[PDB]
């Protein structure tokens, strides 16, 4: 089969810098 | 084209035009005590916590009640078990929980400085213990992933003692039907804190419920507002130049009061479990030295379903990724879970009918143009797919492209694939569900008996 790529999903707090 | 029918809404009707007296602007937080495992595992507790009129609930001494060894989450035990895996930190100004000062130190503001850096568990622990010994700016270790099943086995085994609707994994949990990992939502994250450590204002990703247990020896202070008021809070955020959905803000409490918005305020002590109901806007600050653990659950109520789909479509308006793939989830739930609530049934079935339609239309147009479609069926443990360019969920019909390597493919939605090659040349088109596969799953999905 074809290997289909995905971005990993992750909760992360907001960041300003 | 919407996956929702407004006629089906179950949101509670709330005036906001009615001016509220002071005591209704500072409502008390439902605070429950569990005398027995039996009481913890009752469906009555599930009904209470997910009631749409109940935005947030604190379950006092739950840890003791079910014989959870919270000591397995002490900073000491966690360090002994950790690897050198990188974890993330936020650096913030230490200030009282009801304050957020501008750079001058003369007024309250909404934007809240919280900058990213990295460390290890062991190195944040030394900072935390040295702070506690007194040996202004502070560091907060946040979103620490306890997803490694082997490394964290004793910790994770303790959480199997919770009632099922609170557990990380459950057949009644929508997030257990994604079929892939969403770190921090259907896996556990850890929060290592010093006093002043802040998690700023938010709704959860895709408005899912949240479970949070306070470990470490100190308390946390919580602030919450009912889902109903989120657009008004979002407008203060615009007013003050900070993004509601992805930015870092801390409400000015008197703004919300002036806006006629009730604000729940309460203290979570060691062993207290906080249940955050669907769509509740909340923010949190440590009062003492402590650790918290938290994750998301998606209980099978119509209110949860509605708010998750609404936020899914609002994300798409705002060009923000929904990290919960609600179409994929919706078909999976219909395939494997009996649904007896008529409201929730109606909404899922409406969603699936719009999705079956969308797929049929676009399959039709591809055959009309002679475009090869190949079948790459679903296989156990396969993730759900999203477009590489615009981050929308791409369900079933996939537009994939190659050559990084010639053997790996990126996924796109139709719109973005056609922008890159309007004849779809060099785009391979896959389908993971045959047309009759979807027709049969939809027909098989019928309201179960109560
Ligand atoms: O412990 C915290 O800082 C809060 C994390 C959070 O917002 C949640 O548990 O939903
Ligand atoms: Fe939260
Ligand atoms: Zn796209």
């Amino acid at each position: 089969r074809k290997q289909l790529m995905t971005k990993a999903a992750r909760k992360s707090a907001p960041a300003t810098g | 084209e919407s996956y929702l029918s407004p006629a089906q809404s179950v949101k509670p009707k709330i005036n906001t035009e009615e001016k509220l007296p002071r005591e209704k602007l500072n409502p008390p937080t439902p605070s429950i005590y569990l005398e027995s495992k039996r009481d913890a595992f009752s469906p009555v507790l599930l009904q209470f916590c997910t009631d749409p009129r109940n935005p947030i609930t604190v379950i006092r001494g739950l840890a003791g009640s079910l014989r959870l060894n919270l000591g397995l989450f002490s900073t000491k035990t966690l360090v002994e078990a950790s690897g050198e895996h990188t974890v993330e930190v936020r650096t913030q100004v230490q200030q009282p929980s009801d304050e957020n000062w501008d750079l001058t130190g003369t007024r309250q503001i909404w934007p809240c400085e919280s900058s990213r850096s990295h460390t290890t568990i062991a190195k944040y622990a030394q900072y935390q213990a040295s702070s506690f010994q007194e040996s202004h700016i502070i560091k907060f270790g946040t979103n620490i992933d306890l997803s490694d099943a082997k490394r964290w086995k004793p910790q994770l085994q303790e959480l199997l003692k919770l009632p099922a609707f609170m557990r990380v994994t459950s057949t009644g949990n929508m997030l257990s039907h994604v079929g892939h990992t969403i770190l921090g939502m259907n896996t556990v994250q850890l929060y290592m804190k010093v006093p002043g450590s802040r998690t700023p204002g938010h709704q959860e990703n895709n408005n899912f419920c949240s479970v949070n247990i306070n470990i470490g020896p100190g308390d946390c202070e919580w602030f919450a507002v009912h889902e109903h008021y989120w657009e008004t809070i979002s407008a203060f955020c615009d007013r003050h130049g900070v993004d509601y959905l992805t930015g870092s803000w801390w409400p000015i409490l008197d703004d919300l009061y002036a806006s006629n918005i009730p604000v729940y305020r309460f203290v979570q002590r060691p062993g207290d479990l906080v249940w955050i109901n669907a769509g509740t806007v909340h923010w949190v600050q440590a009062t003492g030295w402590c650790n918290n653990i938290a994750w998301n659950v998606g209980p099978l109520t119509a209110y949860q379903y509605q708010l998750a789909l609404e936020r899914y479509e609002w994300n798409e308006v705002k060009n923000v990724k929904s990290i919960v793939p609600m179409i994929h989830v919706s078909w999976n739930v219909a395939r494997t879970v009996k649904i007896s609530d008529p409201d929730l049934f109606k909404m899922i079935k409406f969603c699936l009918l719009q999705s079956m339609k969308h797929c049929q239309v676009q399959r039709e147009s591809l055959v009309r143009a002679g475009k090869k479609i190949a079948y790459q069926g679903r296989v156990k443990d396969e993730p759900a797919y999203y477009c590489n360019e615009c981050d929308v969920e791409v369900f079933n019909i996939l537009f994939v492209t190659s050559e990084g390597s010639r053997n790996t493919y990126l996924v796109h939605c139709e719109g973005c694939a056609r922008r890159r090659s309007a004849g779809l040349q060099g785009v391979v088109v896959l389908e993971q569900y045959r047309t009759e596969e979807l027709a049969q799953a939809y027909d098989a999905f019928t309201l179960a008996p109560a």
